């Protein structure tokens, strides 16, 4: 219906839980490392720590539920506004051909946790295909995030 | 060249995994 004060929080609580594989309220280098290793990549022990050290505003070395609600608000400034969309795209376009297919999306799905069924995944891409090409392109992935 | 997906990034693709729609309000 309409993004309310709870619908939003629930969304972040899910992402904060996806990383907390165990669910102790603290993302470690191994946990986030497992997620970065499942999507189909290989995080570096040094970069990883430096990555979890960015949101870690406390200086402890672990991310927390509150640090989350406060991390998505510190990147929407300028050093990560239009570059974050191109990254999310890469995840979908693993092959990097210039388009996304329900298959590439199905892969990312199980890589984060939920795995949308088929008809849904098929319709999810059909609604974005403003041109009707059977797949999603870069313009769409952006035209949907630029028009508010 | 790139340098691994940043933080808000991994949250971008996961947030996309909502239900059957596309695009994030953020
Ligand atoms: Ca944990
Ligand atoms: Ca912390
Ligand atoms: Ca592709
Ligand atoms: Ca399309």
């Amino acid at each position: 219906a309409d993004q309310l004060t709870e619908e939003q929080i629930a969304e972040f609580k899910e992402a904060f839980s996806l990383f907390d594989k165990d669910g102790d309220g603290t993302i470690t280098t191994k946990e986030l490392g497992t997620v970065m290793r499942s999507l189909g990549q290989n995080p570096t022990e040094a970069e990883l720590q430096d990555m979890i050290n960015e949101v870690d505003a406390d200086g402890n070395g672990t991310i927390d539920f509150p640090e989350f609600l406060t991390m998505m608000a510190r990147k929407m400034k300028d050093t990560d506004s239009e570059e974050e969309i191109r990254e999310a795209f890469r995840v979908f376009d693993k092959d990097g051909n210039g388009y996304i297919s329900a298959a590439e999306l199905r892969h990312v799905m199980t890589n984060l946790g939920e795995k949308l069924t088929d008809e849904e995944v098929d319709e999810m891409i059909r609604e974005a295909d403003i041109d009707g090409d059977g797949q999603v392109n870069y313009e769409e992935f952006v035209q949907m995030m630029t028009a508010k | 060249v790139k340098l691994i997906p940043s933080w808000t990034t991994v949250i971008l693709v996961k947030s996309m995994l909502r239900k059957r729609s596309f695009g994030n309000p953020f």
